[PDB]
């Protein structure tokens, strides 16, 4: 469970958007008891979803981008100046450190949209 | 060969004549033979219960009667359903139900004859009223030193049968034997009547009579009991009123209360009987 | 050998006490339940044969079992008097032979009628439709004094079966003096 996807990914039951997430829940509530059928362990993997940053401007190209977080290195430890991202594979993130994130304000690609959360998100070239 | 957990379904049949063969014969230890049949090897049901002869020789292989299984299997051919026998059972009154020495000896024989042939033992004595009781027993197979003797897979029913771990003497057969888990399968109609049979005890022996026989008595020769009541209200109150004096004295709670408490309000309960059964008599003599 | 459950009925009735059968008609039927019960023994040995008694109230003393010495023991102080009772006579055998264990064997019964009978015919040609139905195969064997060349029996047994069954047949007392093993000789060689 801790560790689970590499300690990149976890289970989210509510999205951001407030709308509940089916497979997550679904997911979990036939995992409740394993005793009965023991592949029933194996649908928990359904509830892992990913939490990223993903900086893909558009389609298949994939930008150079790197942006700063405020947040000091120990939080960024996974068992300061500026955090080192992706760069859309994407990078891993905290949900707690997503509000701390800053868009790159010196990079010629610059996301349109204001950048809350991660995930998947356009990035328009400036 | 192939392992999977267990499961023994019952019939309420089945366990009446468990605990009744079980009775007649306290305390020696009777023997009796289980009826069934083997649907798979993960699920097993036993959905009738009779009982052999006592002999002389006792509680033995030899205690079987072979002319008594042919009569019987033709008397269960022109009964209803004539099913094929499964394994044995024997009753241990007199002490914990732990397979002895002539149990495993009669138990090579019927795993001989019968793949599974699941041996199970019940006692009146451990629990009067709230608890399963009986027991459960299987012969592992001792040609599987080999392998290893852990299975099996779907703990569930399994790591729920262990516990208590059921002492040390009986789990002392954990080694050489093991449990079975035991369910009780509905037939709810037939449960639920036979739920309300007992039911007559607390309840009422018809539903009526024994609360009519309430009217019957009704406060009657039941004032005398409320004598005897009232004289526990003397007596228990007597020295319910010297507590909260000592309790100012001592400082105060000795952990205590000494209960000492409620009784009486029964008492008040059968007042309401008397109140209600009583108001009654207004229904009873006017029309 | 041929699987089935034979049901003997002797007749009771009031008009069998008479000896004209020699030396009674009580030891003639009774040598004709012995002749019944030692062929349906040489027969089948899975062959169980109980009696009925028809005239009267209808009740069968000796449970359906293939030992015939209880059935012996019930031929002697049987106490035939009574007046004669067909169409229940009929239907008490197909109800002990609806409570055999075994379902292998098919319902037979013979029966013996000795007495007039006042069962009309829409009462057995009723019984015969009905055992139409249940497929039974009643061979009777008709003694004692009634009907001169006996007719509604004759029709009850013609319209009891048919296609081919093989079969009911009727044996009826030849008008004649003669003894009861002459009369039984017929049907142990051929039914
Ligand atoms: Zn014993």
């Amino acid at each position: 469970i801790l560790d689970a996807g590499g300690h990149n990914v976890t289970i989210s039951l509510q999205s951001r958007t407030g709308h509940t997430h089916m497979p997550s829940v679904v997911g979990v509530l036939v995992f409740t008891q394993f005793w009965f059928w023991f592949p029933l362990s194996h649908f928990l993997s359904l509830a892992y979803t990913p939490t990223c940053v993903i900086g893909l401007n558009k389609d298949l190209k994939m930008p150079k981008v790197q942006y700063k977080s405020n947040c000091k290195p120990s939080t960024f430890a996974y068992p300061t100046a500026k955090a080192k991202k992706k760069e859309k594979n994407p990078a891993r993130v905290m949900p707690a450190q997503l509000k701390v994130l800053t868009m790159p304000e010196t990079c010629r690609y610059q996301p349109f949209k204001p950048l809350s959360i991660g995930g998947i998100i356009i990035l328009k070239d400036t | 060969a192939v392992d999977t957990a267990e499961q023994v379904y019952i019939s309420s049949l089945a366990l009446l004549k468990m605990l009744k063969h079980g009775r007649a014969g306290v305390p020696m230890e009777v023997m009796g033979l289980m009826l069934g049949e083997f649907v798979d090897d993960y699920t097993v049901r036993v959905i009738d219960v009779f009982a052999m002869p006592q002999s002389g020789t006792g509680v033995s292989v030899e205690a079987v009667d072979p002319v008594f299984q042919a009569k019987m299997l033709d008397m269960l051919k022109q009964t209803g359903r004539p099913e094929m026998v499964v394994g044995w059972y024997h009753s241990h009154p007199g002490f914990g139900c732990w397979l002895s020495g002539v149990d495993i000896n009669t138990q090579q024989s019927f795993e001989a004859l019968s793949e599974r042939a699941v041996a199970v033992v019940v006692d009146p004595i451990q629990s009067v009223k709230g608890k399963v009781v009986i027991d459960a027993f299987r012969l592992i197979n001792a040609n599987m030193m080999v392998l290893g003797h852990e299975p099996r897979q779907t703990t569930s029913n399994l790591g729920h049968l262990n516990k208590p771990s059921i002492q040390a003497l009986i789990h002392g057969l954990n080694r050489h034997y093991y449990s079975i888990t035991i369910n009780y399968r509905k037939n709810e109609l037939e449960q639920k009547m036979l739920l309300n049979l007992h039911k007559k005890s607390w309840m009422e022996g018809l539903t009526l009579q024994d609360y009519s026989e309430h009217c019957k008595h009704n406060e009657s020769v039941v004032k005398e009991m409320l004598e005897l009541a009232k004289n526990y209200n003397k007596a228990v109150e007597e020295e319910d009123k010297m507590t909260p004096e000592q309790l100012a004295i001592k400082n105060v709670g000795k952990q205590d209360p000494k209960r000492h408490l409620e009784e009486h309000v029964d008492v008040l309960m059968t007042s309401n009987i008397v109140q209600c059964l009583a108001a009654m008599l207004d229904t009873v003599v006017f029309k | 050998m041929v699987l089935e459950s034979t049901m003997v009925c002797v007749d009771n009735s009031e008009y069998m006490r008479n000896g004209d059968f020699l030396p009674t008609r009580l030891q003639a039927q009774q040598d004709a339940v012995n002749i019944v019960c030692h062929s349906k023994t040489r027969s089948n040995p899975e062959n169980n044969v109980g009696l009925i008694t028809l005239a009267n109230d209808c009740e069968v003393l000796t449970t359906l079992t293939p030992d015939t010495g209880r059935i012996l023991s019930k031929l002697h102080t049987v106490q035939p008097k009574g007046k004669i009772t067909f169409c229940t006579g009929i239907r008490v055998a197909h109800l002990a032979l609806k409570h055999r264990q075994g379902k292998n064997h098919k319902m037979r019964i013979i029966a013996f009628v000795g007495s007039p009978v006042e069962d009309n015919e829409k009462d057995l040609v009723k019984l015969a439709k009905r055992l139409k139905k249940e497929k039974v195969n009643v061979d009777i064997i008709n003694f004692g004094e009634e009907e001169v060349n006996t007719e509604k029996l004759t029709a009850f047994v013609n319209t009891l079966n048919g296609k081919d069954g093989t079969g009911s047949h009727l044996v009826t007392v030849p008008p004649g003096p003669s003894l009861a093993d002459a009369l039984i000789s017929s049907p142990i060689l051929a039914g």
